[PDB]
């Protein structure tokens, strides 16, 4: 397999991602370097074999019975269409630039892929039926990263990572109207990686980064270059946007990627690339500091370095490269993807 | 007399505007004067020479070891909140006739304290609790169930939330919704008689120009004083001295 944007060759898988069936008993992991996706039996840890997909996928996801595993192939520019039980790739639908993600919706009748192309904006649209793209869904800007579904079903969030700008924002779409209803704009952020919704459906969980571009490039201290920060957003209308930092002082977490939350949302899991860890959130006590801050506040609260200690439950070492994170239907474990050390770190979660 | 005791001055909605922090006993039959509150006329400085009312309410008789009134148990208000007065309790009292004034307050068995769980609580749930969940800050539902912190289930939802801190201010002053032995500086106080009532804010911003609502007319006059009362006690949650039966810390 190749290295990503070289021509060079390697022989390992090096995962990209990760995802886990309903049922929760297999995980499908996304090998960027490898072509292909291996499957893992959640109960013995083991690899149960490795099906081949198109050049370099970056993402999957699960069919609700569990019966289908939609890839994203990111070079080919295509989506795999790939059955679990067969082991065996049986459709490529072609999209529009780059899927960085794919979800596939509550009944099941549907899956959306982002396009995450520089100049590209689309969101496609495929009928899990047809087996093929629809329509395409254009954002507000371009480069959307990932999109996420909500609880309701009715609305689908895009982050939109945009090269070349300070101001990145968030596209809500309503599924049965097809196009955008509202623009929310995260202010001096960079680098967005995901997106989440809490199990009640009132916020939404985005990792990015926050650069001071407008300053001098000096010392590395206090965050004076970048400083990495998560970002809840209330779902109601006219609801706040809240920065919040991942960083002590002396501490902090390069590059945060992954996401997984909770089912009944009492923990926000973040995969961080830079610093090779997975940091846990206590969302009670992020969401009850959201609830309780005005906007003035929590904009001024984004800059303390030591306010993450308060809702901050624990940062748990991991392989190399963990771009990616899922949990389990009984949220008792977290899994995180490790690209360099080609591995899967197994967590056992506070849950009890 | 023989019993630990302080005090505070009022002003007419009865709220403490200063404290004296300390512990004071009087022997029996005695009694003790004072220029002033904290002025120095027992630290550092001679008594200012002042001719007052009270002196002639003290001991006018001379079949009387004292005429100066007992310390009465409750408060008569207005309409509008004012101070209309003091009013007797039943604790009214072998016994001889060494005293003009009716004998009060020298029951300790009936002594009475506010206790938040016995008090104010129950208010809190009926007129409160309603509107305020875990989406409106500050929590007050919940009820008397404990709340467990860093491995510790002491008081209810309304308790830790009322008690809370606040950033920049000095906790030893207040948190966010009570100032300990200061209602008149209590942000809560503030909210509930729907006016500035001091001259120390408890915030920059108290009064939202956009979706307020007035909480005066939320509580009656009792109600809303009780809980003025219990902030002017220290605001405490357990305020019977031993294990009783109200809910708290068990292990
Ligand atoms: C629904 C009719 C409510 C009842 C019953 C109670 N409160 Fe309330 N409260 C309500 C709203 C809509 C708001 C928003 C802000 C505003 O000023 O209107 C509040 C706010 C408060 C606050 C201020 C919180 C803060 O500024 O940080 C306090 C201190 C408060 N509420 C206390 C309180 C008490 C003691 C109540 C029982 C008498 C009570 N609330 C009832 C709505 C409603
Ligand atoms: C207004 C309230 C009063 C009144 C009517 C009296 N005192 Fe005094 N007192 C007062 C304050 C604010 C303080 C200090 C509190 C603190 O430091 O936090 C005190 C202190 C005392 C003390 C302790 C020693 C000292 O601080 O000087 C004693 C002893 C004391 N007060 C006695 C006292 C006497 C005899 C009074 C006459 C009735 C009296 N107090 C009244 C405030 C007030
Ligand atoms: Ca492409
Ligand atoms: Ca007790
Ligand atoms: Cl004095
Ligand atoms: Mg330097
Ligand atoms: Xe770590
Ligand atoms: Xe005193």
């Amino acid at each position: 397999g190749y290295i990503q944007g070289t021509h060079v060759k390697t022989d390992l898988p090096g995962p990209f991602h990760i995802t886990m069936s309903p049922d929760g008993s297999t995980l499908f992991i996304s090998n960027q370097s490898g072509h292909s996706v291996t499957f893992v039996d959640a109960r013995t840890q083991k690899v149960t074999g490795e099906v081949a997909v198109r050049v370099q996928p970056e993402a999957s996801a699960v069919t609700p019975d569990g019966a289908f595993l939609y890839v994203c192939n990111a070079e080919s520019d295509s989506v795999s269409v790939v059955d679990i039980q067969r082991k065996q790739e049986i459709k490529e639908i072609k999209v529009g630039d780059w899927p960085s993600g794919i979800k596939i919706s509550p009944d099941g009748k549907t899956a959306y892929v982002a396009c995450s192309g520089c100049m590209w904006n689309a969101i496609d649209v495929i009928d899990t039926g047809r087996m093929e793209k629809v329509r395409s869904i254009y954002t507000s800007d371009y480069g959307p990263r990932m999109v996420e579904i909500s609880p309701d079903g009715k609305t689908l969030v895009a982050i939109l990572d945009t090269v070349g700008s300070i101001n990145r924002s968030v596209d809500f779409i309503d599924i049965a109207s097809g196009r955008v209803v509202e623009n929310r704009v995260i202010h001096e952020s960079s680098n967005l990686r995901d997106v989440v919704y809490t199990p009640d459906g009132k916020y939404i969980a985005v990792t990015h980064q926050t650069p001071k571009n407008w300053l001098p490039v000096c010392e590395a201290e206090n965050g004076q270059v970048f400083t990495n920060n998560v970002t809840i957003i209330e779902t109601k209308a006219g609801g706040k946007v809240a920065r919040l930092p991942l960083d002590d002082l002396n501490n902090y977490d390069g590059n945060p990627y992954g996401m997984a939350m909770d089912p009944k949302g009492k923990y926000l899991y973040i995969g961080v690339r830079g610093m090779h860890r997975v940091t846990i959130l206590d969302m009670d006590k992020v969401l009850g500091l959201v609830r309780s801050s005005t906007q003035e506040e929590l904009d001024y609260l984004r800059d303390d370095l030591g306010l993450v200690r308060d809702y901050l439950v624990a940062r748990v070492p991991t392989g190399l490269g963990p771009s990616s994170v899922c949990l389990s239907p009984d949220g008792k474990f977290c899994y995180a993807a490790n690209y360099f050390s080609n591995n899967v770190t197994v967590i056992r979660t506070a849950v009890d | 007399s023989d019993v630990p005791y302080y005090m505070q001055i009022l002003d007419d909605k009865g709220m403490s505007v200063q404290t004296a922090l300390t512990w004071a006993y009087l022997r029996p039959y005695h009694g003790r004067i004072c220029s002033g509150c904290h002025y120095g006329s027992y630290r550092g400085r001679a008594f200012k020479n002042i001719h007052a009312k009270a002196l002639y309410n003290w001991w006018y008789d001379d079949r009387s070891h004292y005429d100066s009134p007992f310390a009465f148990r409750y408060l008569k208000f207005d309409n509008d909140g004012n101070y209309k007065g003091v009013k007797h309790g039943e604790d009214v009292v072998g016994p001889s006739g060494t005293t003009s004034q009716p004998v009060e307050g020298l029951t300790l068995d009936k002594q009475r304290t506010v206790d938040f769980r016995r008090d104010i609580q129950p208010i809190l749930d009926a007129k409160c609790a309603m509107c305020h969940d875990s989406n409106n800050p500050p929590n007050l539902g919940g009820g008397l169930e404990l709340v467990s912190v860093d491995g510790i289930a002491a008081y209810s939802r309304a308790y830790n939330s009322l008690l809370e801190p606040q950033r920049g201010k000095d906790p030893n002053i207040g948190g966010k919704y009570v100032n300990p032995s200061a209602a008149i500086n209590s942000l809560l106080v503030w909210r509930l008689y729907e006016a500035e009532l001091s001259a120390n804010a408890p915030r920059e911003k108290i009064f939202p120009i956009e979706g307020r609502l007035l909480h005066n007319k939320f509580l009656t006059q009792d109600e809303r004083y009780a809980i003025v009362e219990w902030i002017d006690l220290g605001a405490q949650w357990d305020n019977i001295p031993g294990p009783d039966f109200y809910p708290g810390y068990l292990v």
